């Protein structure tokens, strides 16, 4: 059959996809594109109401002496200029960020013992039940017990609420379905059979923040502003003095000894507090991640979902923004989930390791990494020399490196059950790479590449982890583009392939498998397309309080 | 001991509030039922619930300072800390919030007692709080029109009276009665209706909320013609500024 | 000497050890015992050999509610701790006869560990405690079993968690009293943060000796912030004696004055009493009906202020057997004395003002929590320059089980091995004995 | 006249001012007012569209058993119940901290010697202009060098720009005057002589980053994406290499040693990077506000200007949601900008002093302290005892304090000319207010108040600061509400008395100097007027991008 | 003497202290040293540069071996030198905490 990029080049280009040469500079440089040329006139008509000169064509080289191409995004039918998968035009990606952000997990386990044992007072599904209404009152930012209080508006803030979760089925059938995440209905049985057991009889509230306040202030603000409000619903729900020695056992368990942080903390040259994006560890984005509860009869599809979460998240929102800014890192994300090009290469994979080993039949060891992600590399680079329209779409050397390493880490992964042989299968596919074409990356692309294998199995202080537990500030990652999100693939792929719940956090898989979030987790690719479409509705907009 | 400076009748109220063999003037009865009904932690004739067994079952290492330090009887049989909070009008009622603090701590063993512009709050072994508790209601730290016993909702100490001279209450706790003049406690102190009401007495008249009133204000003692009780908060201040460079 | 003072030593008993002790003795300058305890502190380590199989066997590792599924490795490490704890000892020491230790306790189950000395005089700070351990013991696991390299990499998650994605050691099986370097509020503060609880579980609850074992660590750490420099040096060092330590059996004496029937506001009286008959302070002035306090030593009176304070704490959370209002205590102490007298409280009113966020962080929603996971690095309890935390540890060392979170629900790693050190343990036993050997060198 | 409070007391309620009694009970709760019923409604409809409760004016306790008071916000005649003051409901409030947020003050001095020394070009202002014009088109996030750029929708990033400034007068003429902040146009002469004597030859950047960007990402996102563009347009407007060596000094430069942050970043426990609320110090925030350049004659009017600027934005903002949440802290903060209240006081300490000393002519000592504040202080208390009507307005005790101490240590520092010894005022203020009223503020108001004298004129390591140098961040202010925007007035005051141009960084007051801006800095009690009535348009929206 | 304190471009206006430091440089020093030491004749060292513009201070090495760390080195040379310098010239209270800004800058806040 076609090769599954192939419907794209076809698209792009008048030649098919094999011809080997062009025409360029025919083309009117930006004229030939509906996006540029919408730039173009709306600089001049900010430029004009401003009094200073914006965008403007004329200045620096001119774009568009080739072909400036459109996208198919992977998995859809979608063809877009590149320009709407930039996160500042695309409110699906902003959205995406927004509903990772301002989410935190917060135990009602000490809570409960609390009530219990310091204030010696009952907890049932009743009140419970009676706390869940209270809360879900006060979290977008209403009062419950002082006079003279004023809050905030409810349609502003229409995307907060609490919800809980617990693998406890007695309990979790009991409460109002409105407030709860039921495993059982929103994960296949054996998942649901898994996740159950993780959570037994421990109760968890999923607290998502207004949108609105999350854009005002940042991530940190998260867990401070679920406790706040989980404290109040706890005095009014439970009668306790408004502000008793017990209300701060509440405090510090809702805000240190039972919640979960989606990103930890940064280090001074990169100081950020929590939920942002680099504090997310690979594991937790994989998990956030809800391709793997839909489609878990193909684990390609699954890995690669999570590809497309990381490598939006973490390419374009915190490399290109959050640690660099400007016209950012786009097309290196993108290379990762448009044309189908990453699916060709990674079923390619996947039917190799199949058919030679069987998924998670392969020995962990380094025999099948020099074996699959050696034959997966040069599928993929063979692919590039075969079609010169392959290699003018994915133009730069970083973005071939990652895909074709992606494919190489995650078959490998396929092939082991193990994580940490498919990352050593990346770190082999670019030093393939760089002697079979003497180019891999931009300048600075290997430095984590040459560490690579050395630090795959190290057990020193600041080297040795498994790969699920590193992320963003793992510290050869912790500044280029082309990595992150290909590594959270590599940390699905041996789990999708396993067919396990969740990678890292049963509790991070939770709390994302919600349709009241404002992003769908379960569809990232179809979300990234509509939001280029511009026909996706994110919440946090001002206006409801700005004139007509 | 001292206790405060000052020569106004407020000052002597404060001093009077602190000593602890200054008799405090006990101006209604209270049953121990109805002591109990208005805190609300516990029903009539239900046991003491425990956060920690007894001391004696306990047998704990030899410490010099818990052997010199006598347990009061709540903490020797392992009562909850429980609370009373009150909420004083700056229309001169008679304790007001830092006048508790200080004085619970003079008065009281055992005791955590916190100050707010308005609430007022004291925690401690519960059966010892029911003792304090009928002190605190019973006497002058009471009155019953512009002091409220109040866990949640505390909005008033800094309202305007109503036409009966009642502090406001958002929960309307206590009710006085157009008819007969005696306030009544209807609800217990975080809001919750009682199966009959605790008469608390005849709200002070005017004349005896100024002879008992801890607040300093133009209308009544001004603080500021206080000189002595100005000089020595001048004084705090400096030695502290001093003290604080070199 | 610089300082003339000198002042009586007594042990947790109340009997004298010994008297005329110059003031600098107990300087943790000078004072050897105190010496040992801070490179104690910086050099030791709990190593959780149960914890790291348990994790290993499981694999959760790198924080609270994490698992790899497919990474589980059973290894029977608590049954082979002898040989793993030898092969770490090995790689931990610089030479054989060193002051390493490495002993098991538990049955194996876990390890006290500290680390040598002379690994921290050529270290900038004092990370190489928990560092050198954690891979002397990753590296002896993964040797004991031929662990695979495939494999190894979950055996240093289960013992240091999700470092480095992480800055802490977050899902760790190793735990100190000290935390990481980049946790400080400011340069300085790292023997400040030491949990209150981790405190009182080192000392047994014994109340003088989690008093002692606080106030040496907030007092030291006012020399390293630089506090201690200069003008302020003798009100620490006296802080240190009379508050912590006990000095002329002033908080013992007032603790058996008022212990019966005692409240905050009759160990005031008595201090106050004291620092009169003592010469501390004397009426400057009469005001009607009203004596006006002075004095010509501010370092001795805030000392005296500060026994007192310690003594209020002991007879009120004493008498509760309940520590949550040690925050009342710090503040109303502090109040009621300078209405009582004329004068500053302690530390110039930086205990009181600790004392009102600190019952405020206690007793409501915003944070904080209960007095024993407070620590002289939080935010709320930093002010105070070493006057308040060590009250903190006396009334956590009195409460009888009022709290949820305790020293048993947060420090037991830290109890089952730091108490084994004598010196932590009973600080106040060996710091007089180290100021009585010296006492001719001051 | 009249005390400049009572036309908003006789708005505020039935009863002459005076009046000791009143009725409650009797409004129907929150049936009396218009924006709450607005909410009851809203809150139906939010709940019934996602299928989870939210509003509900029946759980927990019943607003409105009082009056619900409308607030007149001072100097203006705009009168709004306090939920149109609460940040999440007021675009002028978000968008006056997404302009501190965004903004980056950056040099060209280390730049243009760079270009001289190092790659031997000369600058002059014709090169100067033809980098701005450069440095705007790329800033907003669009491209100059390389081919197949995708790039920001200009019209979605038109709030973001560059301009100049430079103390010498005939360098800024020569310079485009679309790019420069006019320091002559922008200041009174004698402002403009100081201003410019402290920039000299020196030209610095005022650089604005999108609003977009800035809520998508956080604070630490400005300096980063600053200099990419920076570096970028170095690049093209000076004929660089695209990528060589000396690159690295410009961003060296822009990144770090001519770069001047609105905030520090944060220590751990409260982690945060640069450009954040909490790492703005005191006298920075008076320098943003802009009210010190257009009403010098009224050093009250500047103070109170600065006062507003700074409650709302650490209390309402910082203290109320980056570091809480919930309902948060609207009326603490409104207690400093609302019914002309705070401007009474000030006004009488300010004619106080000007009759007894003279501004800035009294002894900058204790003796002048305690005069000065305890006078203030006792003016303002006795207003709420013979005004039941103020008591019951301003109903917390922290909001008095706040507001008594404010006037108290302003009219101190308006005698002695120097913060400091306002700031003991201010302490002695609450001292005094604590022994009046046998009360102050909430449970945890006053530890910095009680440490506050000893620590006003310390010099130990993390305690003595003059105060314009003091923050949120100062130890002893870290926490609490009703403080930190009263220190930036108390640190305008003696600056504003002397007719200083700026309080502590002469960089940061004229880089707002700037009616590009979104929010007007010269009129913030305006603004947040505008914004409650629902009448100010922010940046920053999805709407171009998203369904009609 | 310009009040040139906490940071790059930052002054206070009426702040400024003219103060004698250099030429009164071995005073202060000699005043640094007595509270930088633990005993006379340790191993603390300070000694004037380049006609008393600059110090090299060395803090005696018995307050590391007592210390968790390295920042007793300028937090407690910072304070005797703030401390001295305020002692040579009868700083007052009132314009003392102006020496601490210009020895250690904008720190707490920072
Ligand atoms: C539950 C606490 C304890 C705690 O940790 N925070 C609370 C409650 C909290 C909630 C109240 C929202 C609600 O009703 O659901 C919020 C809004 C914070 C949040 N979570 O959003 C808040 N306080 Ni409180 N809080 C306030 C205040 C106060 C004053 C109110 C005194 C009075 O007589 O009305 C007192 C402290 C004092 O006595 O000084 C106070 C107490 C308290 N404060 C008592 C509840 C008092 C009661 O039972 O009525 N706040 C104020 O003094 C004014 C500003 C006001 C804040 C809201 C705003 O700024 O608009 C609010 C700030
Ligand atoms: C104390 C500290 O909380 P923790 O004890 O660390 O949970 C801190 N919060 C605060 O300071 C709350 C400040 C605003 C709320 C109270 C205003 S009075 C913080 O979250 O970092
Ligand atoms: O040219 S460089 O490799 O320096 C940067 C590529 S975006
Ligand atoms: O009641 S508290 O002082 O704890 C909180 C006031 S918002
Ligand atoms: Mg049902
Ligand atoms: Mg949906
Ligand atoms: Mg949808
Ligand atoms: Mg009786
Ligand atoms: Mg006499
Ligand atoms: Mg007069
Ligand atoms: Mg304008
Ligand atoms: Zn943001």
């Amino acid at each position: 059959a076609d090769k599954l990029f192939i419907n794209a080049l076809k698209k792009k280009f008048e030649e098919s996809p094999e011809e080997k040469k062009t025409t360029f500079y025919t083309l009117g440089g930006w004229k030939q594109s509906e996006r540029k040329t919408e730039f173009v006139n709306a600089g001049k008509e900010v430029a004009a109401k401003r009094g200073i000169p914006q965008y403007n064509p004329d200045i620096g080289t001119p774009l568009g002496q080739r072909v400036l191409m459109p996208y198919q995004v992977s998995t859809t039918d979608t063809y877009v200029e590149g320009d709407d998968l930039h996160f500042v035009n695309n409110a699906a990606m902003q959205q995406m960020w927004d509903d990772i952000r301002r989410t935190v997990i917060v135990g009602l386990n000490h809570a409960h013992a609390v009530i219990e044992k310091r204030l010696g007072k009952e907890v049932t599904p009743e009140t419970i039940t009676h706390y869940l209404e209270t809360v879900n009152h006060a979290m977008p930012g209403a009062a419950v017990v002082q006079e003279h209080m004023v809050e905030t508006h409810p349609a502003l803030v229409a995307d907060s609420y609490v919800k809980v979760f617990t693998g406890n089925d007695e309990i979790a059938d009991e409460i109002d379905p409105a407030f709860v995440i039921d495993i059982n209905k929103q994960f296949p049985e054996d998942q649901a059979e898994t996740l159950k057991a993780e959570v037994g009889d421990g109760i968890w509230q999923v607290v998502r923040i207004p949108t609105i306040v999350s854009r005002t202030c940042d991530g940190a603000t998260t867990s401070r502003w679920s406790a706040m409000q989980i404290g109040m619903s706890m005095i009014s729900a439970y009668k306790q003095a408004a502000g008793e020695a017990a209300t701060g056992d509440f405090a510090y368990a809702a805000k240190h000894a039972e919640v979960i942080h989606m990103g930890t903390y940064l280090p001074v040259r990169r100081a950020r507090g929590e939920n942002e994006p680099g504090g997310v560890p690979f594991g937790y984005l994989a998990d956030i991640c809800q391709s793997s509860r839909v489609n878990y009869e193909d684990p390609v599809r699954v890995s690669l979902d999570v590809v497309a979460t990381g490598a939006m998240l973490y390419d374009q929102i915190w490399l290109g923004s959050y640690m660099s800014g400007g016209v950012g890192f786009t097309q290196y994300a993108t290379a990762a989930y448009t044309d189908n090009i990453l699916d060709d290469f990674t079923y390619f994979g996947k039917e190799y390791v199949e058919d030679k080993y069987g998924l998670c039949e392969a020995p962990n060891n380094m025999d099948t990494v020099l074996d699959v992600a050696t034959e997966v590399t040069f599928y993929g680079l063979e692919q590039y020399e075969e079609y010169p329209a392959l290699l003018e779409d994915q133009f730069g050397g970083s973005q071939r490196a990652a895909v074709v390493a992606a494919a190489a880490g995650c078959s490998t992964a396929f092939a082991t059950g193990n994580a940490q042989t498919g990352l050593s299968g990346w770190y082999l596919s670019m030093y393939l790479h760089k002697e079979q074409h003497s180019r891999l990356g931009f300048y600075g692309y290997d430095l984590q590449d040459q560490c690579g294998a050395s630090n795959v199995f190290s057990i020193r202080g600041d080297e040795g982890l498994p790969l699920e537990l590193r992320g963003p500030n793992y510290p050869n990652y912790a500044m280029n583009v082309g990595h992150q999100g290909e590594y959270a693939g590599i940390s699905q792929a041996p789990h999708a392939a396993r067919g396990d719940a969740f990678v890292f956090n049963p509790l991070v898989k939770i709390a994302f498998a919600d349709d009241n979030l404002v992003f769908d987790f379960t569809n990232v690719r179809g979300e990234f397309a509509k939001g280029a479409l511009r026909e996706f509705e994110p919440a946090g907009e001002r206006a409801l309080i700005t004139p007509a | 001991a001292q206790y405060y400076p000052g020569t106004t009748k407020v000052a002597q109220n404060r001093r009077n509030f602190c000593n602890p063999e200054y008799e405090l003037e006990k101006l209604r009865e209270i049953s121990d039922e109805d002591v109990v009904k208005i805190l609300g932690h516990r029903a009539p004739g239900e046991e003491y619930p425990s956060v920690h067994p007894p001391l004696e079952e306990m047998d704990e290492p030899e410490d010099a300072i818990r052997e010199m330090v006598e347990p009061i009887d709540g903490a020797k049989a392992g009562d909850r800390v429980r609370y009373i909070q009150f909420t004083d009008s700056m229309y001169f009622a008679p304790a007001q919030p830092y006048v508790r603090s200080r004085a619970y701590l003079c008065r009281y063993r055992g005791a955590d007692a916190g100050t707010l512009s308005g609430r007022q709050i004291i925690e401690t072994r519960e059966r010892d709080l029911e003792k304090i508790s009928k002190e605190l209601l019973e006497t002058e730290f009471f009155d019953p029109a512009r002091s409220g016993v109040r866990g949640k909702s505390v909005h008033g100490h800094s309202l305007r009276l109503d036409e009966d001279g009642m502090m406001f209450d958002m929960l309307r706790r206590q009710i006085y009665n157009k008819d007969t003049g005696r306030v009544e406690m209807v609800k217990n102190q975080i809001g919750d209706e009682l199966d009959e009401p605790v008469d608390l007495g005849e709200p002070l008249d005017e004349e005896t909320l100024m002879e008992k009133t801890t607040i300093y204000r133009v209308d009544g003692e001004a603080y500021r013609d206080d000189v002595e009780a100005v000089e020595i908060m001048q004084r705090i201040h400096v030695l502290r500024s001093q003290g604080g460079f070199n | 000497a610089k300082f003339e003072d000198k002042v009586d030593l007594y042990d947790d008993r109340g009997n004298l050890v010994e008297e005329q002790v110059p003031l600098e003795a107990l300087s943790p300058l000078r004072n050897p015992a105190i010496k040992s305890i801070v490179q104690g502190i910086k050099r030791t380590v709990a190593v959780n050999l149960e914890g790291i199989e348990n994790a290993l066997k499981t694999a959760k590792v790198g924080g609270p509610a994490c698992k790899i599924m497919g990474r589980e490795l059973d290894l029977d490490i608590v049954g082979n701790a002898e040989s793993i704890a030898a092969a770490a000892k090995e790689m931990i020491q610089v030479t054989e006869d060193d002051d390493t230790n490495v002993e098991l306790l538990g049955g194996g189950k876990r390890a006290l560990v500290q680390v040598p000395s002379a690994r921290f005089d050529v270290a900038a700070e004092y990370s190489a405690a928990p560092l050198v351990t954690a891979t002397a013991f990753v590296q002896a696991i993964i040797n004991e079993f031929d662990v695979s390299m495939y494999d190894a990499n979950m055996v240093k998650a289960a013992v240091l968690g999700r470092y480095p994605q992480s800055v802490e050691y977050m899902g760790a099986n190793i735990a100190t009293m000290l935390d990481i370097p980049q946790k400080l509020e400011g340069p300085g503060y790292a023997l400040r943060n030491i949990m209150v609880n981790h405190v009182v579980a080192a000392t047994l609850k014994n109340t003088l000796q989690a008093a002692a074992l606080s106030t040496i660590l907030e007092q030291t750490a006012m020399f390293e912030m630089g506090d201690a420099v200069g003008a302020f040096e003798r009100m620490h060092l006296l802080g240190l004696a009379y508050q912590g330590m006990n000095a002329d059996n002033l908080v013992f004496d007032l603790v058996k004055a008022n212990g019966k029937e005692g409240t905050v506001g009759s160990v005031i009286a008595d201090l106050v009493e004291r620092a009169l008959e003592d010469g501390v302070i004397k009426v400057e002035k009469e005001l009607t009906d009203y004596k006006v306090y002075g004095t010509d030593d501010l370092a001795m009176w805030n000392a005296y202020a500060a026994a007192g304070l310690m003594a209020a704490t002991m007879v009120n959370q004493g008498a509760a057997r309940a520590a949550q209002g040690v925050s009342s205590t710090l503040l109303y102490y502090n109040d009621l004395i300078e209405f009582e007298t004329g004068l500053p409280s302690v530390d110039f009113g930086k205990v009181e003002g600790t004392a009102v966020g600190f019952s405020f962080f206690s007793h409501s929603i915003y944070g904080g929590g209960g007095p024993g996971i407070f620590n002289g690095n939080h935010i709320v309890t930093r002010h105070s320059k070493g006057f308040a935390i060590p009250c903190v540890a006396a009334a956590m060392a009195l409460d009888a089980g009022t709290q949820m979170f305790s020293p048993e629900a947060t420090s037991g790693l830290i109890k089952e091995v730091f108490s084994q050190v004598d010196e932590f343990r009973e600080p106040l036993k060996y710091v007089v004995e180290a100021a009585a050997e010296i006492k001719n060198e001051i």
